[PDB]
RNA sequence: AUCGAGAGA
């Protein structure tokens, strides 16, 4: 009921620490469920054409 | 750049083969694979020079480095007459003989599998892996070998070649075992699941002996000379007594 | 409440169409059953919380 | 608090099927006492399963 | 709803037989196997598809908004 | 254009290369190495698709000398087509005839 | 060794039987990976005929507008597919259909109630007008110059009495469906078979003579007309072996499965390809065959 | 997900000439790989499969209510007794053929209807 | 105010039924099929007491 | 050139488990402590008890290419050629030793007096078997 | 008793109780027990297992002690006990078929399967209940089979060409 | 934004 105060901001789990300085919100990735497959290597992930639009990286020209 | 290489160098897939909790390894093929490896790697598979050559480029691609030695190479048969044949632990050797490096001596490993001698016949000797130089020659390839177990073919080329090589391995079984796995398909059904006539009789023999255990339990748990009725009063009262008793109820679950 | 299923399918309801649920906003609700002690009978309990509950209280 | 382990089971019933050895399988079929014990049995691993999942939560952090 | 054109397993058109299975089980008294016999169905992937529809248009269609009830 | 030549994985003198076919299967890919085999000259001969999801072939031929290996998939093309042929022909002699 | 030459001396065909509809033929002392190949291509590489692009204009029914032009597309039609050419689709809608690629059916079908229908009936064809929709509404309309190729052929369904929609009075559907050429590896749609497999000839190989009592039980564990007597001595033999679907009842008599094995003639295949309706199983064949020495034709003569 | 709680996500649209093909000519729409069986121990899935298959061949819808077999009357002596009379074998097991390669596969594949 | 009660649960009483719980006594009758509409009818629940508690008896 | 051979009397033959291979117990006729335990592929060759075999170990048959026309071999006098790798040697007991091969997973165990099986050296030795 | 529950005659009537039937064995007709005289009632599961001077009573068919949803399972008798549980608490999170009248509501999210069939294999309570009229699921040809290496976990594969017939399809 | 119901691993 009590409005929280500027100490309740940063006392537990849901307050700034836990959850805004020892766990954040990231740009640049992705989510989606797994399937299976056995012709990439095993050391590799395969990426769906719509997270391979998506994602980018800075490569500066040379 | 600088958490790329971190990511291909310090976190990535193959250098984590085994786990710092005890030392074991964590990454290997699972279900499928491991089937298909042991009807592959069985003295009843034989192949032609086709089906031979067909399973080696369809494991190993050269053109995708796969191969260290820029030409696939191959072995003499285990066969020569009346028409040659190749075996399935051939298959292995060539695997291994294509993608370890060459200028170094293959692997000399002797370990054992999960399956016993008893499962192959009388005098048979496929529990007892070995390799030498590279060549598996005797024994069956296994979970123990490829998956994650301790001291199999993957953790031996692991320790001996890097954990490129390891990997490597990895991606080239599983690409072999699921090539098998589709010509030679693997299936279950309810006949695996039926006993034989004599099987049922015996089950029903033995578990014919159950239908007074719990009564000879409850009796020697109340203390009570064998051979008591089971609608005993004194038993009753006892069985009343455990009832209302957490402990002793315990002691006659144990029992029984 | 004695509609047949012809009558309900002529209202637009459906052919076989079941009640115990009302409508609140456009939005179906049910009154979930619950499970509570047996009415009119003393039933004799064991709790801590009575201990708990002050001081001589077994 | 009757002795009874089932409805169907007599007071008291010194038998192993009442008191839940299913002498049953999953070729044949179980009958429905031994249906009614192994569901209690699956309840529980259920149960046991969803507590451990997370019991040893705060352990790993109050460590790290 | 409404019965598949086409068997899912094989391809053979199964939709043009819906009205004659129910003519062949209503008309005469031929139990579903010798019905589906005789509407040349062999395969039990093509069997299963006139067997076990449920033609729930039938139903879906006494909701009609565009006609006085 | 439809067949490639993997350069990475050729013999310098040509006894030995890889070949990529772009929208191809195990349709050709099995019927080509089947009349490939029956080269007396040919060491090995296998096909291989890296993913099913794309539409490539992958053909390794190496033989034994005096020849290549492209011109080892020419004769066994060639083949091919003539088993075709004769079973064309013999297929149309038996409908005829009946 | 072998060769063409060989291969042609060793060859041999045996048509059981051809209908419009179903061929049953056998390949003999071939190889599984050629017979695979004339499969896979009848399965999924001859081209036919069907509705792809559906142009809904109206559709106040139950089903939905996905749906109905899915049922359609999976309607085979009675068309050569010789006698049109395939879209080019880079190009842009406005020209990418022609009079010689694409054949344009309609749909214009409007429920309304029978004010005869008799006190008490129930029958949907009795109670209203256009209740059921089939196939053969499907009316096809001749664009450009085609009007003058299709005049001896018109373009029907396969099957005229699929069961296409159902309607109620008041609910009109009014469509127009394009359908071009396609293989059946691109949709099954397009697939011109039902199915078209093979399987290898049963071998049923006696080992131990069979006599009396024993044959009788022997003869009925197979297909009745696989097994037979022989006159003279009361053995048992193998008649037609093309009779016999592997069940393997045999096996489960201790009695017999120490004296029959069973296997298969592995260079000896039993066709049986199944049409959809737009062209004859034989031409299937044909042109599977066609299609893998064209497709070997075109990779050796593309330059590597 | 049948009706035994075997759920599981689909991986791939495996095309049909690519899919095994037995020797009636049927290619199977759903393809369950048997080492999901042993961990689970649905044997339900394997007797609902045996029965789907009797059904659709002869026409008839099988009732599977629990508890109306026991030991000595066993489902799949009561199916595989319809099976056999239909002419397929006792045991379910249907003699298929690869599809990439095109030889009889090692042994005969399980298969039949299930929900 | 019983709209309210069966919109959001909530037992708003002065004096307080003989029950434990205040909250969560309607839940949405979801039409996914029919079989979970029906069983949503056959449902009887313990409470949302004993959610948030450890002993499992 | 050869290194082993003698005329082999088998007594017991059993599939265990297996279709195509199976493994022998062949005692010599000749030498009286001489005996071996084989497996052989019986559907390209096939044995029953109380037959008798012509073994012969060689160390060639005068990289592998198919037989092709006027080519000449020690395999043309043989029925069932194999070839393996001899992995071990050991000490029955005195002038007793037995030697270990195993063709490409199907093992033998030779066993014999150390005159006869001295040539036997632990490398790659083919195996030729004659009705 | 010794020690147990107070001895007692508890007649019980009105609301909210639970009642099942049950046959008295006696004259050989229906009775409704409730969970506080069950207890220490003999109710035989099956006629064949009935002892003389032991049981009053007897189930009129095992299977009226599941819910609805387990008794629609097939074969469940045969089952791992959890795998009926999420068969249970899968068969209401299927995209089967809400009711017929769907074009008089106007709900926030409604998951509708085309094309159901009736299953081959069927409890005799699935015609009582009607749920033909709802159809879940559909019939496919499913085999026990490693073939693809794409199925191994938990995963599976579904022919493209039934796929691209409408199997499976929904709204 | 908060508290209630539920769902996936
Ligand atoms: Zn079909």
């Amino acid at each position: 009921v009590p409005i929280p105060g500027v100490k309740q901001a940063l006392e537990k789990k849901e307050g700034l620490f836990r959850k805004h300085m020892m766990g954040k919100r990231v740009n640049y990735a992705a989510r989606s469920v797994i399937s299976p497959d056995p012709n990439i290597e095993t050391n590799e992930i395969g990426v769906p054409p719509v997270f391979a639009v998506k994602l980018t990286y800075p490569e500066p020209v040379t | 750049e600088n958490a790329r290489a971190e990511a291909l160098n310090l976190a990535n897939t193959d250098s984590q083969y085994l786990t710092p909790t005890s030392g074991s390894p964590v990454r290997g093929l699972i279900q499928d694979h491991i089937s298909a490896g042991v009807w592959l790697t069985s003295k009843d598979s034989f192949f032609t020079r086709e089906q031979y050559q067909q399973y080696i480029y369809g494991c190993i691609r050269p053109e995708d480095g796969h191969t260290t030695r820029s030409k696939i190479v191959t072995l003499p048969p285990t066969i020569f007459k009346p028409y040659p044949l190749w075996t399935g632990k051939q298959i292995i050797t060539t695997v291994l003989l294509n993608v370890t490096p060459p200028d170094m001596p293959g692997i000399n490993l002797i370990s054992k599998n999960k399956i016993k001698n008893e499962y192959w016949g009388k005098g048979s000797l496929e529990n007892e892996v070995l390799f030498k130089d590279g060549a598996l020659l005797c024994g069956i390839l296994d979970k123990s070998q490829y998956g994650a177990s301790k001291y199999g073919i993957v953790h031996s080329l692991h320790e001996v070649y890097g954990p490129e090589v390891a990997a490597k391995v990895l991606s080239v079984l599983g690409r072999l075992f699921t090539n098998y796995i589709t010509a030679t398909a693997f299936t279950c059904g309810m006949d695996d699941l039926r006993l034989t006539a004599e099987g049922n009789k015996w089950r029903t023999d033995i578990l014919k002996t159950s239908v007074d255990t719990g009564r000879e339990a409850a009796a020697e748990v109340t203390n009570l000379d064998k051979d008591t009725p089971a609608d005993d009063p004194e038993l009753l009262k006892r069985l009343q007594e455990i009832l209302r008793d957490n402990n002793k109820s315990g002691i006659l679950d144990a029992v029984t | 409440n004695k509609m047949s299923p012809y009558e309900l399918v002529q209202h637009k309801e459906e052919s076989d169409e079941i009640g115990g649920y009302f409508i609140v906003n456009g939005i179906e609700k049910l009154i979930r059953m619950l499970i509570v002690q047996r009415r009119n009978h003393p039933m004799a309990i064991i709790r801590p919380s009575f201990a708990n509950r002050g001081a001589s209280y077994s | 608090v009757s002795g009874k382990t089932l409805p169907s089971f007599k007071p008291y019933e010194t038998d192993a099927m009442a008191g839940g050895y299913v002498k049953g399988r999953f070729y044949s079929g179980i009958k429905p006492q031994e249906y009614y014990f192994h569901c209690m049995a699956g309840r529980e691993g259920l149960i046991d399963t969803a507590v451990k999942t997370s019991r040893s939560g705060y352990l790993q952090r109050c460590l790290t | 709803m409404i019965v598949p054109v086409r068997c899912f397993s094989c391809g053979k058109v199964v939709g043009d037989k819906w009205e004659s299975y129910l003519n062949l089980l209503q008309e005469d008294e031929l139990d579903e196997g010798t019905a589906l016999s005789r509407l040349g169905l062999k395969r039990y992937c093509c069997r299963r598809m006139i067997l076990t529809h449920v033609d729930l248009i039938e139903k879906f269609l006494r909701y009609n908004p565009l006609e006085k009830r | 254009e439809k067949i490639k030549l993997l350069t990475q994985a050729t013999s310098e003198d040509g006894t030995s290369a890889s070949f990529q076919i772009v929208e191809e299967d195990h349709t050709l890919g099995n019927a080509l190495r089947y009349v490939i085999m029956k080269n007396p000259d040919v060491e090995f001969c296998g096909y291989s698709i890296p993913h099913p999801s794309e539409n490539l072939l992958n053909i390794r031929i190496q033989t034994y000398g005096e020849t290549t290996a492209v011109d080892a998939l020419q004769k066994g093309l060639k083949d091919l087509m003539d088993l075709c042929d004769v079973v064309e022909s013999k297929f149309t002699e038996k409908i005829k005839s009946m | 060794e072998w060769n063409v030459e060989k291969f042609k001396k060793d060859f041999e065909v045996n048509i059981s039987s051809l209908d419009a509809r179903e061929a049953n033929f056998d390949l003999i002392n071939i190889d599984t990976s050629i017979a695979n190949a004339f499969r896979r291509i009848m399965i999924s590489e001859v081209p036919s005929v069907a509705a792809e692009y559906v142009y809904f204009f109206n559709n106040t029914s139950v089903i939905q507008d996905e749906v109905l032009a899915h049922r359609i597309g999976l309607v085979p039609l009675k068309v050569d597919p010789d006698m049109l050419t395939w879209v080019d689709s880079n190009l842009p809608d406005d020209e990418k259909f022609t009079d010689e690629n694409t054949i344009v059916l309609s749909l214009n079908v409007k429920c309304t109630r029978n004010p005869d229908a008799p006190k008490g009936s129930t029958d949907p064809k009795e109670l209203y007008n256009n209740a059921h929709v089939y196939a053969r509404d499907l009316k096809f309309e001749p664009q450009g110059r085609q009007s003058t190729t299709f005049a001896d052929c018109p373009v029907v369904p396969a099957d005229p009495d699929i069961l296409l929609a159902k309607l109620r009075p008041g609910q009109e559907i009014s469509l127009k469906a394009h359908c071009i050429l396609g293989i059946g590896g691109d949709h099954a749609k397009f697939s011109p078979v039902s199915t078209a497999s093979y399987r290898l000839l049963p071998q049923i190989n006696i080992l131990q003579p069979i006599k009396g009592e024993s044959a009788r039980r022997f003869q009925k564990c197979f297909p009745p007309g696989v097994i037979g007597i022989d006159e003279g001595s009361d053995e048992a033999y193998v008649k037609d072996a093309r009779k016999d679907t592997v069940s393997r009842e045999v096996l489960r008599y201790e009695e017999f499965a120490d004296k029959v094995k069973l296997g298969r003639v592995r260079n000896h295949f039993i066709f049986n390809v199944e049409s959809a309706g737009a062209m004859t199983p034989e031409e299937i064949f044909f042109k599977s065959v066609r299609i893998l020495k064209n497709k070997a034709e075109y990779l050796k003569n593309c330059p590597i | 997900s049948s009706r035994h709680g075997q759920k599981g996500v689909c991986s791939r649209k495996w095309p049909t000439i690519d899919m095994p093909f037995s020797e009636t000519g049927i290619q199977p729409d759903i393809i369950i790989n048997p080492h999901a069986f042993p961990s689970r121990m649905t044997i339900g899935m394997f007797v609902e499969s045996l029965a789907g298959k009797a059904g659709a061949l002869h026409g008839i819808a099988q009732d599977s209510t629990p508890w109306i077999f026991n030991e000595d009357d066993t489902p799949a002596d009561y199916f595989g007794e319809q099976l056999a009379k239909a002419g397929y074998n006792y045991h379910g097991n249907e003699p298929m053929y690869s599809g990439a390669t095109g030889e009889e596969l090692r042994a005969d594949i399980y298969v039949g209807v299930v929900y | 105010k019983m709209q309210y009660f069966l919109s959001t649960g909530n037992l708003v009483s002065q004096s307080g039924l003989d029950l434990q719980q205040v909250s969560g006594y309607t839940v949405v009758a979801e039409k996914i099929n029919f079989y979970r509409f029906i069983s949503h009818f056959r449902m009887v629940h313990r409470g949302s007491f004993f959610a948030q508690l450890k002993t499992t008896t | 050139n050869t290194l082993f051979d003698d005329i082999f009397q088998v007594s017991e033959v059993d599939p265990g488990r297996y279709n195509k291979v199976c493994r022998i117990e062949a005692a010599s006729t000749t030498q009286d402590q001489c005996k071996l335990t084989l497996d052989i592929n019986v559907e390209l060759f096939p044995v029953a008890a109380q037959d008798s075999l012509t073994v012969t170990i060689a160390s060639s048959l005068n990289s592998w290419r198919p037989p092709q026309a006027g080519d000449r071999s020690l395999a043309d006098d043989y029925d069932y050629v194999m070839y393996g790798t001899a992995y071990k040697f050991e000490e029955v007991s005195k002038d007793l030793i037995a030697v270990y091969y195993s063709f490409g997973g199907l093992l033998m165990r030779l066993e014999g007096n150390y005159r006869n099986l001295n040539n036997l050296k632990q490398e790659n030795a083919y195996l030729l078997i004659r009705r | 008793s010794t020690r147990g529950q107070y001895p007692g005659l508890y007649l019980f009537g009105g609301h909210s109780r639970m009642l099942r039937p049950v046959r008295y064995l006696p004259l050989d007709k229906e009775d409704i027990v409730g969970p506080f005289e069950q207890v220490y009632m003999n109710i035989a599961v099956t006629p064949q297992e009935i002892q003389n001077n032991v049981h009053t009573h007897v189930e009129f068919t095992p299977t009226n002690i599941l819910s609805i949803l387990a008794n629609l399972t097939p074969f469940s008798d045969f089952n791992q006990s959890p795998r009926n549980m999420y068969q249970c608490q899968m068969g209401k999170q299927t995209m089967g078929t809400p009711g017929v009248a769907l074009c008089h509501r106007s709900d926030n999210k409604l998951y509708r399967l085309q094309t159901g069939q009736t299953p081959i294999v069927k409890a005799n309570l699935y015609d009582d209940y009607g749920m033909d009229n709802f159809p879940n699921g559909f019939n496919a040809v499913v085999a026990v089979i490693s073939y693809t290496g794409y199925d191994m976990d938990d995963a599976m594969i579904i022919n493209k060409s039934a796929d691209e017939r409408g199997f499976g399809y929904g709204t």
